[PDB]
């Protein structure tokens, strides 16, 4: 094309950036896992949380029990009960970017295969000092940042779940909120006409007596 | 460049030796092969330090391949 | 350079001195020196063991620095120069200076050395009116006397010895001749003698003094010799040569060569007589009798020398014949009796076809076996110096090519493509068969490449003209140099080793040269081809020479014969079917000649005639003319301009380089707008100087003209200015320097051209369809030095920044950014200036030592700077030629294309290994922590 | 929307050729 490049720069400046950023991300993930947190909770907190979860589950699924039991539980919960670390996550990114800019900047790295406008030029050519060069040619720092940004999906794929990248309050308040939310719920039984639904068609006794009765293990 | 590569080799060997010493304490020494490796490492670091402060002991580097038999099974 | 580490890795310098005029070799000779003076007004001391330079002194290049006379005495040298005005005493041992004085007015005639009582203590200087004696130790004047009858008698010779008196001889052609004897101690005119000679006309170049101050002159008209004893005679004595049976040549001037090894005692009684071209006679004089000691017919050169009390002559001739093999023999002879000294012959030869020696200087010494060994210094016809010794296989000790001190042309041709790849082009990437063939041959090629790789690693622990191949970066080229003496050199551009030489016979000292590269090395079946045009100054005859840039041999295709004087030349970009660019020549009758004149070229010119224009400038009458080519290779006048020579005179005319490329078609000043440049490809910049030399009525005029139609795009005059003027005209701008007399300082002036805000036509540029004048912006700056040369860097695509290379008189070369010389720089800073990122105006440009491209490899008397692209977007090749030759490379934009030479592989490997190790350790620690937390 | 598309403006070409100077 326009410029003639030395193959040595391709062999010795392109790959190391990718290797360094990949392994830096992996190390960041493993270190973040290593010292994630250590939290302890007292008995009252977990007991109250379980009570709140039970009340929420009652409110959500009271439509599968007889109405008398639902209202018996609703008489309860109303009178007696409800009423009685990062520095290593972000700073190493900037530090490594600065170190790479220090020890690698000063030459053309590669070129994107699609045309761009002059708006792209100030971002992709931090190190070079030319004036009329096209915006497709990129510097080393821009390539490093592009490589950093374009690895979230790869990290999510090759590594478990998603990591290695950047992006109750008051018991009485919760008790009052749940008391107010539960007061407007009414029982709606879901078994009123189950028999008629069952009687519509014959039972599905197909594909049940295939194979053979198991004899022993394996 | 071969002079500088010895620095990397020495530092990785000595960090390995430090890990072993911390792990075992006063049981790394009684083993013969561990003692041989530790003595080789000590000679190498001593000669490197003496040379850096200011070539006969370099032959002790030739003893390095023997350490290969210290860990490989069936040998 | 920079960093003090790349010193000598890319640059190289060669030093030179001009053609020898005087020389002196007699020395201790324990110290090995050779003091020489050249025609370039330079005096140097060369080592004799190797031929290097111990010290060198360069004077003014004009006629006010010519050396008139040179003498040696002990360890000191005496020089008379500046038209008989300045006398200097150089200390040879240290290279400094003992003293320097100024003589009175007059014309120098001869320089002599006198002494008294076996001790030399005075210097005698002769001028057409007077004679002066000065002290030798300090140079203080002793006395001056006026030569009687100086109005008509032309005095030409001075002779004296240890007697105590000084003679002075004057002649009037075909008339009386006068001899006046003064006394050294006081300076009275103690004797006068007059004689009559109606047959001679010269005294300096024909007569001589031998023995006890005896004057001897030849006479071919009387066919004899004339002698006169200046001591006790007052009449001429004639002696015929029929006794010795010689014969003067017809239409030739005979010469007499005496010798005087010691200025104190008398001269030797034996002397040489140059009788005919290549005819000498060693004769001996004794009391009015001449004895034929020896004769030498068909001999080239003779010389004298003396060691201790032995005087020895040296004779150079050739063996067979216009000598057959250009092979010459040098023999030693005793002066007392004509006799060869056995085991002294030296045989040498000259490589060039039509050269021959012209000077011979001999240094003698006494050997251990009481023998007389010697060495010789020979200058050939083409400014080549050879130092010959008395060995068998090492007859040539060293040689120097001193024709390279007057380089007049220069070109760079890239080396031919490597044969191992040029021929591989045919066998690689070639279609052979269907879809089943190319992949099979590709995998076979991969297999053989693997085999080559394995072979290369197996050996890890186990300059010829026809092997030249270009580099991958094309950073090595083939410099082609043309010298004023008529010699062509083909030199490697990487180490400065002469690869080939060629000679052009019968080249006048003030001819005009112009060469252009016709065909390059990008077409294998055809050879590269270059052409050289030489025009004679006086006769006006013009000639062409076609040759190969790589080998130097003349091509088989015979160039045409130019029956008329050639006015100008042009090199079209139209290529023949042989990929040779067509060349046109316009002669004195305004009809053009084409080369090559093939049928295809003739048809193409017949089709393309009305699109080619010639412009001619006559500085004598200040008249510019412009013609248009017609269909049948005839020309018709199109435009004409006149500048009255009585007010202004043209000094320069500059056009843009035809092999440059402009990258951007406009400039951005911000706020989403573009200012478009006016890139006229036919613009001409003409510089004129006023004819009024007064310090308040002198001016320099600048004209920007169009070469096709003749419209004067711009006219300007700068007042209170004086030449010389150095100008650079490039893609969009013009920068010229001058001298201002009212403030007495050197100034730069920059003009820049811009179009409007909309392109008139973005598809083509026709000079017949541009009815709108451009916008011109001008500015000026102060430069605190003088300038010897100026040039601008070039690149393949014009992407890198532009720099000006300036050659100062001291010897250094300065690299000045072009962005500093911008007419748009504001005096009052504004917000728009800030958003344009423009430096506020400053009237002075500073010179820093860090900006020199040559650290201390200074070039003396610089005359030219040449720049080459060198197949890479960040490097440009620079060659500066003056008295010396210097070659280097420059990167204006810090070499963004090639990896830095200080790359640390070990650190990269160490950091990679450390990252891998840390990854492994952290993974293990995290896994163990999770496992231990699972089991509480 | 100007000051863009400038890098895509390929240079035009000459329509005539001229050479010479001071008399040789
Ligand atoms: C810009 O200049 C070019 C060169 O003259 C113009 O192209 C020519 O246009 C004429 C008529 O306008 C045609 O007859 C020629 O055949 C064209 N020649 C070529 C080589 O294109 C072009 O029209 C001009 N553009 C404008 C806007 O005036
Ligand atoms: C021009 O400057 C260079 C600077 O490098 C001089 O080269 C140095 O010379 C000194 C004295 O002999 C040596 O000790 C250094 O080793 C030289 N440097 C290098 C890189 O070789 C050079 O001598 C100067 N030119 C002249 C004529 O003195
Ligand atoms: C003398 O001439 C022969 C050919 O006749 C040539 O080969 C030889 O090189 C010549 N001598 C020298 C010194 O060039």
């Amino acid at each position: 094309p326009e410029l003639l490049l030395d193959s040595n720069i391709r062999l010795w400046v392109v790959l190391p950036i990718v290797i360094i950023t990949f392994f830096v991300g992996m190390i960041r993930h493993y270190v973040s896992i290593l010292l994630q947190s250590d939290k302890k909770l007292t008995q009252e907190q977990v007991s109250d949380s379980q009570v709140l979860i039970r009340s929420r589950v009652l409110r959500e699924n009271g439509k599968y029990i007889p109405k008398q039991s639902f209202l018996t539980r609703k008489y309860y919960f109303n009178n007696p009960e409800d009423g009685f670390g990062n520095v290593t996550n972000v700073l190493p990114m900037i530090l490594i970017g600065g170190w790479i800019n220090m020890t690698f900047s000063g030459f053309v790295t590669t070129k994107v295969p699609f045309p761009l406008t002059l708006r792209f030029k100030p971002m992709l050519q931090q190190g070079i000092e030319l004036l009329t060069l096209d915006a497709s040619w990129v510097s080393s720092a821009s390539w490093y940042f592009l490589n950093v940004f374009g690895l979230r999906s790869i990290y999510s794929l090759i590594l478990g779940q998603d990591n290695a990248a950047d992006q109750p309050a008051d018991t009485n308040k919760a008790f009052k909120t749940e008391w107010e939310a539960l007061e407007l719920t009414d029982h709606q039984w879901a078994l009123d006409d189950v028999e008629e639904e069952l009687m519509a068609k014959d039972l599905h006794f197909e594909g049940m007596f295939k194979k053979e009765l198991q004899t022993s293990i394996f | 460049n071969l002079e500088r590569v010895e620095y990397l080799f020495l530092i990785i060997f000595t960090v390995e030796a430090f890990l072993k010493v911390i792990a075992y304490g006063l049981l790394f020494h009684p083993n013969a092969y561990l003692r041989n490796g530790w003595n080789l490492l000590d000679f190498i670091i001593v000669v490197v330090g003496l040379f850096s402060a200011i070539k006969a002991l370099r032959a002790f580097r030739v003893l390095r391949p023997l350490r290969l038999v210290s860990g490989v099974p069936s040998l | 350079a920079v960093y003090e580490d790349q010193v000598g890795k890319f640059d190289w310098r060669q030093q030179y001195v001009g053609k020898v005029k005087f020389a002196s070799l007699e020395f201790s000779p324990g110290s090995k020196k050779l003091v020489v003076a050249t025609e370039k007004n330079v005096i140097a001391a060369l080592n004799s063991r190797t031929g290097e330079i111990l010290w060198r002194h360069v004077d003014k290049g004009t006629a006010e620095g010519a050396v008139d006379a040179m003498l040696l005495h002990g360890q000191d040298v005496i020089t008379v120069s500046n038209g008989g005005r300045i006398m200097r005493s150089w200390e040879t041992n240290i290279g400094g200076l003992n003293w320097e004085i100024t003589l009175d007015s007059g014309s120098f005639q001869a320089l002599g050395l006198v002494g008294l009582q076996e001790s030399v203590r005075y210097i005698a200087v002769l001028k057409k009116t007077t004679l002066a004696l000065h002290h030798l130790s300090s140079g203080h004047l002793k006395w001056v006397e006026h030569l009687p009858e100086s109005d008509s008698i032309h005095y030409q010779m001075v002779y004296s010895y240890g007697s105590g008196v000084v003679w002075a001889l004057g002649v009037v052609p075909f008339s009386h001749v006068n001899i006046v004897k003064f006394n050294v101690e006081d300076g009275e005119i103690v004797q006068q003698v007059r004689v009559s000679t109606p047959w001679l006309q010269h005294l300096s170049g024909a007569c001589g003094v031998v023995d006890e101050a005896v004057l001897v002159c030849p006479d071919p008209s009387s066919r004899s010799l004339q002698t006169l004893a200046l001591e006790t005679e007052w009449e001429l004595r004639q002696i015929p040569l029929q006794s010795l049976d010689l014969e003067f040549g017809s239409g030739f001037q005979p010469r007499v060569l005496p010798t005087q090894p010691n200025p104190v005692d008398a001269s030797r009684a034996q002397f040489f007589l140059h009788l005919s071209p290549s005819h000498y006679a060693l004769l001996q004089y004794h009391y009015g009798t001449l004895s034929l000691l020896k004769n030498f017919p068909q001999t080239a050169l003779v010389s004298f020398a003396t060691t201790g009390e032995k005087t020895v002559a040296a004779v150079m001739a050739c063996r067979n014949e216009a000598c057959f093999n250009q092979t010459y023999t040098i023999n030693l002879y005793l002066v007392e009796t004509g006799r060869r000294l056995l085991d002294t012959t030296i045989t040498f030869s000259l490589e060039q076809s039509g050269t021959r020696p012209e000077r011979l200087y001999i240094q003698v010494f006494l050997k251990k076996d009481d023998s007389v060994g010697y060495r010789a210094l020979v200058q050939t016809e083409d400014h080549l110096l050879l130092f010959l010794q008395q060995l068998a296989g090492k007859v040539v000790l060293w040689s120097r090519e001193e024709s390279l001190a007057e380089v007049v042309c220069l070109e760079m041709v890239d080396l031919p493509l490597t044969g191992a790849q040029a021929e591989l082009e045919g066998e690689f990437g070639k279609k052979a068969d269907g879809l089943l063939g190319m992949f099979l041959k590709r995998l076979s090629s991969q297999l053989i490449l693997l085999q080559a790789w394995t072979s290369h690693l197996w050996k890890m622990f186990y300059i010829n003209i026809d092997t030249l191949a270009r580099d991958e970066f094309n950073l090595q080229k083939m410099m082609v140099m043309v010298t004023a003496s008529g010699k062509l050199f083909g030199i490697e551009s990487s180490s400065g080793t002469i690869l080939w030489k060629q000679y052009l016979p019968n080249v006048k000292p003030d001819s005009s040269f112009k060469l252009m590269v016709q065909r390059t090395t990008a077409h294998f079946p055809h050879p590269p081809q270059c052409t050289l045009l030489v025009k004679d100054k006086e006769s006006g005859m013009s000639s062409l020479y076609v040759f190969n840039p790589i080998f130097g041999k003349w091509s088989q295709v015979a160039p045409p014969v130019l029956k008329r004087p050639i006015l100008q030349s042009l090199l079209l970009p139209v290529m023949d079917q042989d990929y040779a660019k067509v060349l046109l020549l316009i002669d004195d009758e305004y009809k053009v000649t084409a080369f090559p004149a093939t049928r295809n070229v003739l048809r193409q010119l017949h089709e393309l005639a009305p699109s080619i224009f010639f412009y001619l400038v006559d500085a004598e009458q200040g008249r510019l003319c412009g013609y248009r080519l017609r269909k049948d290779l005839t020309t018709e006048l199109s435009w004409e301009l006149t500048i009255p020579p009585e007010v202004q005179r043209i000094v320069k005319v500059k056009g843009k380089r035809s092999s440059e490329h402009v990258h951007s078609q406009g400039r951005v000043m911000g706020d989403r707008s573009v200012l478009y440049k006016s890139l006229n490809p036919n613009l001409l910049a003409v510089v004129t100087e006023s004819t009024d030399a007064h310090h308040e009525r002198t001016f320099i005029g600048i004209f920007l003209i169009d070469g096709v139609t003749g419209r004067i795009i711009h006219s300007s005059v700068q007042k209170k200015a004086k030449g010389p003027v150095h100008i650079v005209h490039s893609e969009n701008w013009v920068v010229y320097q001058y001298w201002n007399t009212k403030a007495r300082r050197n100034e730069f002036t920059v003009l820049e051209l811009y179009e409007g805000t909309e392109q008139y036509n973005a598809t083509a540029f026709s000079s017949l369809d541009r009815p709108q004048l451009p916008q011109v912006l001008q500015q000026s700056y102060i430069f605190p030095s003088s300038i010897s040369a100026m040039e601008a860097t070039i690149t393949e695509r014009g992407i890198t920044s532009r720099h000006l290379l300036i050659g100062l008189p001291s010897g250094a070369i300065l690299s000045l950014p072009k962005a500093l010389l911008d007419p748009r720089r504001p005096e009052i800073p504004t917000e728009q200036s800030r958003e344009e990122n423009l430096i506020p105006y400053s009237p002075d440009v500073q010179i820093h030592a860090e900006r020199f491209i040559n650290y201390n490899q200074t070039v003396s008397r610089m005359r030219g700077i040449y720049t080459a692209p060198s197949g890479l977007e960040s490097t440009c090749l620079v060659v500066a030629y003056g008295l010396d030759i210097y070659q280097t490379r420059v990167y204006p934009s810090k070499q963004f294309d090639v990896l830095k030479d200080d790359y640390d592989y070990v650190l990269i490997s160490s950091v990679l290994f450390g990252l891998v190790f840390a990854t492994m350790i952290t993974k293990r620690l995290a896994q163990v922590k999770l496992l231990n937390r699972a089991w509480r | 929307h100007a000051s863009d598309w400038l890098a895509f403006i390929e240079p035009p070409e000459r329509m005539e050729f001229s050479g010479g100077g001071l008399l040789l």
